[PDB]
RNA sequence: ACGGAGGGGUACCACCAGACGUGGAGUCUGCGGCUCAAUCUGACCCAACGCGCGCACCUCACCAGGCCCGGACGCGCGGAGGACCGACAGCCGGGCGCGCUUUCGCGAUCGCGCGGGCGGUGGUGCAUGGCCGCUCCCAGCCCGUGGCGCGAGCCGUCUGC
RNA sequence: AGGUCUGUGAUGCCCUCAGACGCCCUGGGCCGCACGCGCGCUACACUGGCGGGGCCAGCCGGCGCCCGCGAGGACGCGCGGAGCCCCCGCCGUGGCCGGGACCGCGGGCUGGAACGCCCCCGCGCACCAGGAAUGUCUUGUAGGCGCCCGCCCCCACCGCG
């Protein structure tokens, strides 16, 4: 299909070149650098997940943590958060 | 008068290293159990990293020719994108192990996985603590000890305080999980030492004549 | 689920090593 | 020679941050450094449900993190590039008290 | 699954040089930023997570290395046997030793 | 433990004196029922019902349909006189060399049978740990010596203020 | 035997395990509606509604110029706080200028993609203080008024303050 092409009036209407505003959330560099490969994971979307227990529900993005709430009360003492007042 | 978006750089640069600390703590607790790992502390230097460990006997983890430890240093270089040789690790030793709950609970789990009876092990731990100097120690075991129905029994000796701000210092607690044939066996420990670091508990009055 | 075709002495393109080819539609070894 | 330098200090405990300060200022009397500017306290706050699930009365945890900041920038001409290290060594290094320097 | 030999050699060499592998628990499509190789591609290219994950799984199942999961990262370490193996593939000899044997300093 | 028994005390999750409300209309939201291919579920007095931290995709479990093995590791067999895997063109297919008609490519990274794994928002919370809620917006609980009882138990731990 | 195996490389025993409950893609649903109720929001108006003007908070916090009624947009730099309330006037007891549900053209934003959200013109449902029943409250308290964060590609009648 490397030689196919369509009417130019059907090619000026392709999408905006400015890539996409749907990149995956990567905390560090260790995640990535950026046949079935044609569609294995083309659905590019956010996947931010607890950096402890790897869960996509109830993640505190505030202050750039990305820590679930249940995976947080345990480690709060280690991190530095203290329960006073 | 000032811009709040700059100091946020420093603040976010002190939050990142705190999270770095805890992951290491979990990793150690899961690996250096044979060295009696207690805790870890980190002095982020602008030049490198210096890490001060707390083990009952560092010589084990220290390794012949310091091979194991040096292996470890390189490993943490990969994960934290830090250059190796800048991740120096210093070991430190603990003396009054009876004053620390973590070591004793690790010992207790070790004993229990041998099928050693619970009562004997717990009371050995307790007399250990009181020999090292302790005003109290409490131990617990919950799970499916014998029958399908599950019940918990607790051992102890002397007084233990469980209320106030003093519980945030003189009272050290610890826990673990044990995966045995019948199912998870849960054990937890707490030691009370009012004379640590020469700190005086309140509601305490001394008078001279 | 197409299944291969047996390989044989297709190099006999030349009677005696005349080095000819180093077929339907003219396609390159792989792409075109 | 002269560069107009700044010292930043950050910490989560009030005792060490008040102990590092005394040492550094005692050490710098000669070079001409002066006291700090205690900055507004940064309050991190998190409210979380006390339970791993929705049950019983709705009870909340209230965690927080205080961060304290002291800033000496009074070295400047009184201290040259090399002499700065003189001041960052005699002090009692504490395991957790990042101190950054920038002219 | 059709992993080229170049990836094998690159992985083994990084293993020997750092006796380690602090890998990530990832399964999508992506490239490892550390180990890199230059073959056929013509320039130092990174490899893909699937290939390396399969390789390390084989290694561990064979006893060459051992893991120590903690949060979201795999931490592998090689043993005496592994040293006595990696040495064979990379055309090494007994005398040569891994870098951490010496001082990091 | 209970008493439509007695005597002392106590609290706006009890009342007196008052205030502001709800239940009445429209609407937001959750809950049972009805419906559908599916309308995924948990929790039912206080101690379930804007609660399990914002469902166009993901989240996501459910419904109708489609690629991949990402089958680790040991034994027997086969395999480079070729193990396994991809592609131009045209149809059918929502679309993809998914599949169909030929014909080119890559090369042991293995394939088959036997053992044995990994994984699973699959079940049991009446098999469990941990964490929460409630009893409890309380004021109570136990130790050593001694004494009373065959004993279960009692005194200590108060029929006063 | 309160809840949680659907938070986890926390887990025992069963069942799934190559036409897979594994993982990935395309659509749809979780929002579907004769019906019963739980937490809330808006109102029933003169102790008021509308128009113009003046003016003060705290957790904390980003602005200029030009287009466009507005919502928003194009450029370029580091700089910054509201409602009630007070004053002057219109309305003048009429389901009326109270109330703004419902619906019909149109202009924009988000995003790969509107079913989502804003603005303009028009239309203008019940509702005249709510029965048996019932909730909370003692000083900067009740009540009234608004303002920030959580989740969040857009969205607060929700929740913590």
């Amino acid at each position: 299909r490397n030689l196919g092409s369509c009417g130019a009036e059907d090619l000026d209407s392709r999408v905006h070149p400015s890539t996409i505003f749907w990149p995956t959330e990567a905390d560090n560099i260790n995640l990535a650098s950026g046949m079935r490969e044609t569609e294995f994971c083309t659905h590019i979307a956010h996947k931010r997940e607890c950096r402890i227990c790897g869960n996509y529900n109830s993640v505190y993005r505030k202050y750039g943590l990305f820590i679930c709430r249940r995976c947080f009360k345990e480690n709060a003492g280690k991190i530095g958060f203290v329960k006073l007042h | 008068i000032v811009r709040r978006d700059e100091e946020n750089v420093y603040y976010s640069k002190y939050l990142n290293d705190c999270i770095m600390e805890a992951e290491l703590h979990e990793f150690f607790s899961r690996e250096l159990v044979d060295a009696g790992y207690a805790s870890c502390s980190l002095c982020r230097t602008i030049d490198s990293i210096c890490v001060i460990i707390q083990c009952a006997e560092p010589e084990v983890v220290m390794g012949d020719n310091h091979y194991r430890l040096h292996k470890i240093e390189y490993l943490l270089a990969g994960r934290f994108m830090c250059d190796p040789k800048n991740f120096n690790i210093w070991v430190d030793k603990i003396i009054k192990r009876g004053l620390s709950a973590e070591i004793m609970v690790d010992n207790l789990r070790a004993k229990l996985e041998e099928a050693m009876p619970i009562r004997r092990a717990a009371y050995s731990i307790i007399r250990t603590a009181m020999r090292a100097g302790a005003a109290g120690c409490e131990v617990i075991v919950a799970g499916k000890l014998r029958a399908q129905r599950a019940r918990a029994n607790k051992f102890k000796e002397g007084c233990l305080i469980s209320t106030g701000h003093p519980k945030r210092i003189f009272l050290a607690e610890a826990t673990r999980h044990i995966k045995m044939r019948q199912g998870v066996i849960g054990v937890k420990v707490r030691i009370y030492n009012p004379n640590i670091r020469g700190a005086v508990m309140p509601d305490k009055i001394e008078i001279g004549a | 689920e197409p299944k291969k075709v047996r390989l044989a002495c297709l190099k006999y393109y030349t009677i005696k090593g005349d080095t000819a080819e180093p077929a339907r539609h003219a396609d390159r070894c792989h792409c075109g | 020679m002269h560069q107009k330098y700044t010292i930043i200090v950050v910490g989560k405990d009030l005792k060490l941050v008040e102990r590092y300060v005394k040492s550094i200022v005692k050490e710098g009397r000669a070079f001409g450094i002066s006291g700090p500017c205690r900055a507004p306290v940064r309050r991190l706050t998190i409210t979380t449900r006390k339970s791993p699930c929705g049950e019983g009365t709705n009870t909340w945890h209230r965690f927080e993190l205080r961060m304290y900041k002291r800033t000496f920038w009074v070295t400047c001409g009184g201290n040259d590039i090399s002499t700065i290290l003189s001041k960052t060594v005699v002090i009692p290094g504490i395991q957790v008290t990042v101190e950054v320097e920038e002219p | 699954v059709h992993i080229p030999k170049a990836v094998y050699k690159a992985v083994y060499a990084h293993l020997y040089e750092n006796a380690s592998l602090a890998l990530k628990e990832y399964w999508r499509v992506g490239n490892v930023p550390g180990i890199t190789y230059v073959d056929e591609n013509g320039k130092l290219c990174n490899p893909t997570y699937l290939h390396v994950n399969c390789i390390m799984q084989s290694l561990e199942s064979r006893g060459v290395v051992k893991d120590t999961f903690a949060w979201r990262h795999h931490y592998y370490l090689l043993t005496e046997k592994g040293e006595q193996f990696i040495r064979k593939e990379l055309d090494l000899t007994d005398d040569v030793l891994p870098t951490p044997y010496s001082k990091p300093s």
